[PDB]
């Protein structure tokens, strides 16, 4: 559960202490997903059963689809703008 | 590009009726002196003088009835009465 | 960096402290770690066929949660619809 | 009965306390900023926030264990008066004095408030309709509260209201027969 | 019969022009209005709340829910009655409120993602369908896209509701991790005594919670329903709150907590105060949103609260819808303006809306005093049966806060009034074309409902008695 | 069918009214001048022997929610009446054609607005003292705050923003309060009920704390001494008309609710606490009856005045004794006709001819006006309390009740007949006495409508004055409804 809570919390505190760019908060939103993967996974391993493999396989597609619709949602910032700023929206 | 509409024809507004003659002269001490002791209350301040009375009205002469009501609380009982007997029940 | 040094310590701990069920608050801490001790693994005969991973979850998305499929159809077309709703400009 | 407080211990114990949330709050004043900030200005450009959260916190339990102590019962009170003292460490801050006796008045009232309902910000489980014996009484039982009678014992009232004023132990037309 | 037409009007706007999507949303409003009119029997399954398990333990069907579920299509119909039809035949009101291709597309889904949460058991279906409605006000919100403020609001509403995704994640991941179980009755009242679930139950309410606006995490969101369309946010201010709400009142995972009786009074102290000094309307409209879903933190620390819930829900919806279109409905006769997308947006600028019409200035007072709970209107008894289930259960500084919380609460409510009875100047004599009879007709509906939903109440109680019990 | 065809006929008269006439003053004045030939009729099939309510209707039931029910269940709102409940109601009609009357020559602009929230404002105080639950007494003891802002705010005089906010404001403040009191009151009883609350008795833990949330309710109504800030700005500012039904109507109000309300269900919970009432009643006749002499508006010494009435009033209510009671009565009937009549003086008649309501304008108005002056000098007369005006025959119950139940505090009070007489007749030889102003030109005398009213306001003072047992025969029961000496 290790490794999940450090992607977790780092990850965490990746998003939240940036002013530099806007896809670092798009990675490490990415990467905080991948911690909670990495807790329900093993805890489906411990446990014998794989319903945290059926939430896991749920939250992969959910991942994606929200990877999808947010850089859409990023493409319509910088439409009508010209450049994405650094210090942010 | 954004105006409402050419359909409109908006006109001024009366409140209708008779202009009435001035029967009042205002005199402008009167005036501004009455509108400085209505609106008394945006302009006041703590002094020693408000907080002495502050002191008094609100805090000490509550008391004072609340010793004297809270004390002769059923003493008295004045419905009959003879010589000798005892006036109060305490 | 004062407010890092306070979160990695208080989001860590407290990050660790729900896999316990006992109620010290330091021995909910301390069964995180205390944890080395080898798990025995024996044989039972009792499977017959390679039922892996993969056809459970495909039997489980297919009959106990069909309804799970069949939501996630509606997000995976909204996610086809939605960069669509965004990104044209039609006409 | 009750059981008397250490002043000290729980005073350094929130002293801490305090000592912490000054802390976290001083991280967050400098992340929630704007302008030029550094590690050294954490408690430079503080706003002073660091004494607000020491000294209301070592202030009001001080009080608070003091007046439980020297009037040997918990009630609403205790928190009156440790509001006042809350608010004599959150008057202080603006130097006028009628702004301090303002603070020391309302704090104290507010707090009092507070402490006299059950110094809670949740319910008691018990002690209320949901789970506490509610509705008339069965039989000739101690009307408890949330519950209703008819008539009342009058040996009770007589207690409660006192001997004076109109209500006596007897009522008054029997008390007047003819033998 | 959501998923009927989501499938069918998909491909029907795949083909239709830009032109047709007014019709589309006419089409779509009648089919609304006739799977609420000839389906509206199904009260019927329950008599004694009686509740259904279907899909395999994974969707509830109760009564509660079947109330929730019909109380979100009533207000799409106001909803969808708003985009199909104009509100006048002018070059102004054409290029203003203009409804875009794929939007009656994603109003539909996230009613699907709604309803999929009221009616859930599991938390896989609660995962997939707060996503399915996440998404969906990702979309809604950024359908406006030639606007420099809604790009920015749905920017910033991505990575807030993503934090927040996450940490219910996270909840329910943990939940799963003490025990096997998904579903909320593993519980059973056994598990609690002899389980220290406070912090995972308090967690997974508070992820939800904090998507809502539970003030300390306020400040995102009055952004956000400032920054988009006046026509996009009633429905991302309604949709989003009822759902995640009657969820978590329908499933009592926080009783006594302390952590929801804090935030419940700092969301009444800040909701209250907040909206003292502002200026525009639509800012003020959100602050009333806050306090008023914080009379709601206080019913989910409550057990059984399906009278002062339901009753408050739709007291709100209606009050709620009908104030946004009193104010889409005062947009002509103002002098100013500005900004296509969001045409008023200072509470400056309806000034002497009396002299103008008195009607509309006479549905306003009536909606603004029943926000304020004013006896003979409808938006009275939500108050009185929240504090009859308050100070029922033992919550006495949070009935005084609630009573201090509504009194400053008022003082910005009676604003909008201030400034509508005023002398003007320039009054309207004759106006050449008229508001449609429709979109008018809605609004005097609503308004009745609240002055006269007094009738009604003790049937209503009665009722309630009968099919909730 | 019939009362259905009734209405259907009386809108259609109404509607073509509006149609032909421009003004709907007149059927106003016609629908509540039949009010009166309607609730006379009412007292005349009154039966007294009983202490019983006599008509009693409920509205809203579950089996009929559109009007009258007869079921062996009942949860719609309750009304009735008996003998106090009614005395107030014969208050009430007598009043509202004289308030629909008193702006007739005056508004000019959008009249049916004004006329139609006055008669609206006078129905729902009919209706408060017809109410039978704590509901429905309190569910039209603010429909009337919405239709006074707005009656304050349009029609008011000039800072009329101020005075609206504060009659919304303080009248909603302390009532929230009255609120939580009555929910808890029926969660713990499950009754909104006036005819059974005599039997519930409650623990004197519960009792107590009850009576705090309508205690600080009725100290807002009747505006005791941490209140009693909004009163006058909100009589300064207000219109004629609200006015007049604020100050006779409006606070008569709290003291019918602190006999309908509080003595019955909480007799055990006052005689521990009612001298906390001499108290604040005391500290509001010695406070609010000083402060009346530096005072440069008009018509705030005439609020100050009502305040200071109704703080004799609630020591006679909260006497526990016999005359008390009655004394409370008269005072509310009395004061509710020599105090509109004052109002009527100011800003009536003196406002409408000169506009400005500061004092020191105003002097020497006998010689172009001697019949005003002499409705100055016999309406302040009858404000102090001079005999054969029924002022007195309160003022002098009261003050007795009060010295029953305490001596001393009865011995202090007694001196607000001296505090009553300093303001008024500083003020009634201010204005009737020296040389006709030089800021004042010579206007009209007081005319034949307002003659009309104060005659009526003025006869109806002096028959309770020389007769108070006109209004006996309804009271005797009440007179004992409320005793709790065993
Ligand atoms: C009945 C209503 C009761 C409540 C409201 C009554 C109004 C009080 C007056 C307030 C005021 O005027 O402040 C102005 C003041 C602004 O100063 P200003 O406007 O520049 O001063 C000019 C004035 O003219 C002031 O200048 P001045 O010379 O005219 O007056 C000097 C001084 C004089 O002060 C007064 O005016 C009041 C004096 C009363 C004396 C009474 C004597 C008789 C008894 O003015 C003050 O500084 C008053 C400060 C009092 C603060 C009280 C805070 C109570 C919070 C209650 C929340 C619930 O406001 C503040 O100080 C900031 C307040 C911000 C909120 C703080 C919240 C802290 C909460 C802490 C916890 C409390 C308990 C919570 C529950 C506990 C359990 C969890
Ligand atoms: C306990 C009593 C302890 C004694 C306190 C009296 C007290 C509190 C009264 C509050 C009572 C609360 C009521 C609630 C009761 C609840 C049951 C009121 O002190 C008042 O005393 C009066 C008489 O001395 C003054 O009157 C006027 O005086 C002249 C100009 O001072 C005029 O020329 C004159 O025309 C008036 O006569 C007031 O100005 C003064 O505020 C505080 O006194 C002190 O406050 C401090 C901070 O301010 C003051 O500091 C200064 O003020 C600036 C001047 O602005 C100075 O520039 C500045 O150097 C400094 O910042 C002190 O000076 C002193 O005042
Ligand atoms: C309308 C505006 C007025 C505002 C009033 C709000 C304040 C009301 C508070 C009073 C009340 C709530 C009742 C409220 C009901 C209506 C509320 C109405 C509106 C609410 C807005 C809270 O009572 C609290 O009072 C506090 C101080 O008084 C105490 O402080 C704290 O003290 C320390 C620990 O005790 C703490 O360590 C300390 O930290 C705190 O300081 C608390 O202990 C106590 O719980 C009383 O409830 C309780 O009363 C007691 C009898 O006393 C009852 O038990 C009885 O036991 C026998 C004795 O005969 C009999 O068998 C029987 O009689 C009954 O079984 C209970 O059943 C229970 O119900
Ligand atoms: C997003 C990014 C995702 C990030 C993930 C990384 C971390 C995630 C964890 C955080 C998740 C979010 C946190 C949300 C807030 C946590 C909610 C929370 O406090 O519950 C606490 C648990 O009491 C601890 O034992 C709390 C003690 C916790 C241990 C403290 C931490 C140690 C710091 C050491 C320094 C209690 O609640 P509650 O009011 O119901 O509890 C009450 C109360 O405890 C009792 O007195 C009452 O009688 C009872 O009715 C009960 O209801
Ligand atoms: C949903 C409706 C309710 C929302 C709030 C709910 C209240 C609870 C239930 C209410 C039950 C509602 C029943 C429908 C009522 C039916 C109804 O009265 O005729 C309609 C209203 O028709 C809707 O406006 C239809 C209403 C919306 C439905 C849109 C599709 C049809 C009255 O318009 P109207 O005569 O002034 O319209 C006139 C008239 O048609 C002609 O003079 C002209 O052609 C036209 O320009 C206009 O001046
Ligand atoms: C001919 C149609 C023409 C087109 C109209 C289109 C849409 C009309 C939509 C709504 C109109 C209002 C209907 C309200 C139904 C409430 C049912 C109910 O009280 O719910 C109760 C429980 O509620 C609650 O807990 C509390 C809800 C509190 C409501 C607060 C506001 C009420 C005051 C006004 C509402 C009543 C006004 C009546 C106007 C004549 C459950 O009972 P139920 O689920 O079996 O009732 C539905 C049966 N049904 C489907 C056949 C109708
Ligand atoms: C052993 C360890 C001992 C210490 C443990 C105690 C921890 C307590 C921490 C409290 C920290 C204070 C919160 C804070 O940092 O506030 C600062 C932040 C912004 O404040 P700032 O920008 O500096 O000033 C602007 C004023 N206009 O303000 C914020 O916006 C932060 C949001 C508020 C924090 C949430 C707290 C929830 C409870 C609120 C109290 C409500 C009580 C209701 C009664
Ligand atoms: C304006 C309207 C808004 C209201 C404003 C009120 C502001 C708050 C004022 C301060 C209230 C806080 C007072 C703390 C009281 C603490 C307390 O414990 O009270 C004890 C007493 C009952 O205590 P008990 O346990 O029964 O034992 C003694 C019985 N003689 O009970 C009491 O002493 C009575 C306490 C209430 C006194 C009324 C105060 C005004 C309300
Ligand atoms: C400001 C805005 C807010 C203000 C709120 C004010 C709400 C007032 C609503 C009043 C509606 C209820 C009126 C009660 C009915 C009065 C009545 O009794 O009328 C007669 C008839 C009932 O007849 P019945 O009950 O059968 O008994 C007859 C035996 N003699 O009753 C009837 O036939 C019905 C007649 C009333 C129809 C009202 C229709 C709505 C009016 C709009
Ligand atoms: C019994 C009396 C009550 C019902 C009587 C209604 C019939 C008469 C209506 C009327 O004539 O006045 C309506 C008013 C005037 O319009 P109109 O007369 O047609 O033209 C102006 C001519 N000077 O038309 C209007 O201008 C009304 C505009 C209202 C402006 C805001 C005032 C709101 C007052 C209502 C209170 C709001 C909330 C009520 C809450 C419940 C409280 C009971």
């Amino acid at each position: 559960m290790f490794i999940g809570t450090i992607i977790l919390v780092l990850s965490f505190l990746g998003f939240v202490f940036n002013r530099r760019n806007i896809i670092l908060a798009f990675i490490c939103l990415e990467t905080m997903l991948l911690g909670i993967n990495l807790i329900l996974l093993r805890n489906s391993v411990l446990f014998d059963d794989i319903s945290g493999s059926l939430f896991a396989i749920v939250i992969i597609i959910l991942a994606g689809v929200e990877s999808a619709i947010g850089l859409s949602l990023l493409v319509s910032y910088y439409r009508l703008r010209g450049v994405i700023n650094s210090y942010g929206i | 590009e954004l105006k409402p509409s050419s359909a409109i024809q908006r006109g001024p507004l009366n409140k209708g009726g008779w202009d009435a003659p001035h029967a009042l002269h205002n005199d402008g001490a009167i005036d501004r002196y009455a509108h400085w002791r209505t609106f008394y209350q945006e302009r006041f301040k703590y002094t020693r003088a408000t907080g002495k009375s502050t002191l008094i009205f609100l805090v000490a002469f509550p008391a004072l009835i609340g010793y004297v009501a809270y004390q002769s609380e059923g003493l008295f009982e004045f419905a009959g009465k003879r010589r000798g007997e005892s006036v109060t029940t305490r | 960096l004062p407010l890092v040094l306070i979160s990695l310590i208080v989001l860590t701990i407290s990050g660790l402290m729900i896999y316990s069920n006992d109620s010290i608050l330091i021995n909910k801490l301390l069964e995180a770690f205390g944890n080395d001790y080898n798990t025995i693994i024996t044989q039972d005969w009792f499977n017959i066929e390679n039922t892996t991973l993969l056809t459970t979850i495909g039997n489980v998305l297919l009959t106990n949660n069909a309804f799970i499929l069949l939501v996630l159809a509606i997000v995976l077309l909204l996610g086809i619809i939605g960069p669509i709703s965004i990104t044209m400009k039609h006409k | 009965h009750f059981h008397p407080y250490n002043t000290l211990g729980l005073a350094t114990q929130s002293a801490m306390v305090g000592l912490g949330a000054g802390v976290v709050a001083a991280a967050a004043r400098n992340s929630l900023a704007t302008g030029p900030r550094n590690i050294l200005t954490t408690f430079s450009k503080s706003g002073g926030v660091v004494t607000i959260f020491t000294g209301a916190s070592i202030a009001y339990v001080f009080t608070y264990c003091s007046a439980a102590n020297l009037r040997e019962r918990k009630d609403g009170w205790n928190h009156m008066w440790a509001g006042a003292a809350t608010g004599a460490v959150l008057g202080a801050r603006t130097k006028l004095v009628p702004a301090f006796i303002g603070w020391t008045v309302l704090c104290g009232a507010a707090c009092g408030l507070f402490g006299w309902t059950g110094a809670r910000f949740n319910a008691d489980r018990k002690a209320s309709l949901e789970q506490s014996p509610k509705g008339f009484v069965q039989e000739d039982a101690h009307q408890t509260f949330w519950e209703v009678v008819h008539r009342r014992p009058l040996s009770l009232t007589v207690e409660q209201l006192g001997e004076g004023r109109g209500i006596n132990a007897v009522p008054i037309a029997t008390a007047t027969e003819a033998p | 019969m959501l998923i009927l037409a989501i499938i069918s009007l998909i491909t029907f706007v795949s083909m239709s022009k830009l032109s047709d999507n007014r019709a589309i949303i006419r089409l779509i409003n009648i089919y609304l209005i006739l799977v609420l009119v000839l389906d509206s029997f199904l009260y019927l399954l329950f008599l004694n709340n009686q509740t259904y398990t279907v899909m395999g333990e994974l969707l509830i069907f109760n009564s509660f829910t079947f109330y929730i579920d019909m109380l979100i299509y009533f207000i799409m119909i106001v909803i969808s009655s708003l985009y199909g039809y104009n509100l006048y035949n002018n070059n102004l009101y054409k290029t203003l409120f203009e409804p875009k291709k794929e939007l009656i597309i994603l109003f539909l889904i996230n009613i699907l993602g709604a309803l999929l949460i009221v009616h859930s058991n599991d938390f896989i279906t609660l995962f997939v369908a707060i996503e399915l409605q996440s998404y969906s006000i990702y979309l809604i919100t950024a359908i406006y896209n030639s606007s420099y403020k809604a790009s920015k609001a749905s920017m910033l509403y991505f990575f807030m509701g993503g934090i927040l995704s996450i940490l219910i994640a996270y909840s329910i991941n943990t939940y799963y991790s003490v025990l096997n179980s998904y579903t909320l009755h593993s519980l059973d009242s056994l598990i609690i005594n002899t389980l220290d679930l406070n912090l995972i139950l308090i967690a997974l309410s508070l992820g939800l919670l904090f998507k809502i606006g539970i003030a300390p995490l306020h400040k995102w969101l009055i952004s956000i329903y400032e920054n988009t369309p006046i026509l996009i946010t009633i429905y991302i201010s309604l949709i989003p709150k009822i759902s995640i709400l009657s969820y978590l009142v329908l499933s009592n995972i926080s009783i006594n907590s302390l952590v929801i009786s804090i935030l419940a009074i700092l969301t009444l102290l800040v909701g209250s105060v907040g909206g003292l000094l502002q200026i525009k309307i639509k800012r003020l409209l959100a602050f009333s949103g806050l306090t008023n879903a914080g009379y709601m933190m206080l019913l989910l620390l409550l057990n059984n609260n399906e009278f002062s819930y339901l009753y408050y829900i739709t007291q709100y919806s209606i009050s709620h819808l009908a104030i946004f279109m009193i104010i889409i409905f005062s947009i002509y006769y103002i002098n100013y303006i500005n900004n296509q997308y969001n045409p008023i947006i200072y509470v400056n600028q309806l000034k002497g809306l009396i002299h103008d019409n008195a009607y509309l200035v006479l549905s306003m007072a009536i909606v603004v005093f029943s926000f304020i709970g004013i006896p003979p209107l409808l938006g009275f008894f939500g108050k009185l049966n929240i504090l009859m289930s308050i100070l029922n259960n033992g919550y006495y500084f949070i009935s005084i806060v609630l009573i201090v919380a509504s009194l400053i609460s008022a003082l910005y409510y009676l604003y909008l009034l201030n400034v509508s009875i005023q002398d003007k100047n320039n009054i309207l004599i004759n106006s050449n074309e008229t508001v449609s009879s429709v979109l008018s007709y809605i609004l005097s509906s609503l308004i009745i409902l609240i002055t006269f939903g007094f009738i009604y109440n003790s049937l209503i109680i009665d009722i309630f008695n009968v099919y909730f019990n | 069918m019939f009362l259905t065809s009734i209405l259907l006929s009386s809108l259609y008269l109404f509607n073509r009214i509006l149609a032909w006439q421009g003004n709907v003053k007149h059927f106003y004045l016609f629908a509540s001048n039949l009010l009166l030939l309607f609730i006379v009729v009412l007292y005349i099939n009154f039966n007294t022997f009983s202490n019983s309510f006599q008509f009693n209707f409920e509205l809203f039931n579950s089996l009929n929610p559109f009007g009258l029910s007869n079921s062996d269940i009942s949860n719609g709102l309750l009304f009735g009446i008996d003998g106090l409940s009614l005395t107030f109601i014969l208050l009430t009609v007598l009043l509202i054609p004289l308030t629909l009357l008193g702006n007739w020559y005056n508004i000019n602009f959008n009249s049916n607005l004004y006329y139609t929230l006055v008669l609206a404002i006078g129905l729902v105080i009919l209706l408060n003292f017809w109410a039978l639950d704590y509901i429905s007494f309190y569910i039209l003891f603010e429909a009337t705050l919405p239709l006074l802002f707005i009656l304050i705010h349009i029609y008011g005089s000039s800072d009329s923003e101020r005075a609206s906010f504060y009659v919304l404001m303080f009248t909603l403040s302390g009532s929230l309060f009255m609120l939580l009191s009555i929910v808890v009151i029926s969660i713990v009883l499950n009754t909104t009920n006036f005819i059974n609350h005599n039997l519930f008795v409650l623990s004197l833990d519960l009792q107590t704390i009850i009576w705090l949330g309508l205690f600080i309710a009725i100290m807002v109504k009747t505006p005791l001494f941490p209140i009693h800030v909004w009163l006058p700005v909100v009589h300064s500012e207000s219109p004629l008309a609200g006015s007049m039904i604020l100050a006779g109507l409006i606070l008569k109000l709290a003291l019918y609710a602190i006999l309908r309300l509080l003595l019955p269900l909480l007799c055990e919970a006052q005689i521990l606490y009612t001298p906390m009432i001499y108290i604040i009643s005391l500290l509001t006749i010695i406070l609010t009856s000083l402060a009346t002499l530096r005072q440069i508006d008009l018509k705030v010494i005439i609020a100050y005045s009502s305040i200071s009435h109704m703080g004799i009033a609630i020591l006679g209510v909260c006497s526990n004794t016999s005359l008390g009671i009655y004394g409370s009565i008269v005072l509310g009937v009395a004061h509710g006709f020599v105090s509109p009549a004052l109002f009527l003086i100011v800003g009536g008649i003196l406002y409408d001819r000169y506009h400005i309501r500061i004092v020191n304008y105003y002097k020497g108005l006998t010689t172009y006006m001697p019949q005003l002056a002499t409705y100055i000098i016999i309406l302040s007369f009858a404000n102090i309390g001079t005999p054969l005006t029924g002022n007195f025959t309160g003022e002098f119950l009261s003050l007795q009740g009060g010295f029953i139940r305490n001596p001393i505090i009865g011995g202090i009070s007694c001196i607000s007949v001296l505090l009553a007489a300093i303001y008024q007749l500083k003020l009634t030889n201010k204005l009737t006495g020296g040389i006709s102003s030089i800021y004042m030109h010579r206007t009209n005398d007081v005319t034949i409508r307002e003659k009309f009213i104060m005659n009526i306001l003025i006869i109806s003072t002096l028959i309770i004055g020389i007769c108070p047992q006109i209004m006996y025969n309804l009271l005797y029961w009440t007179v004992n409804n409320y005793i709790y000496i065993i």
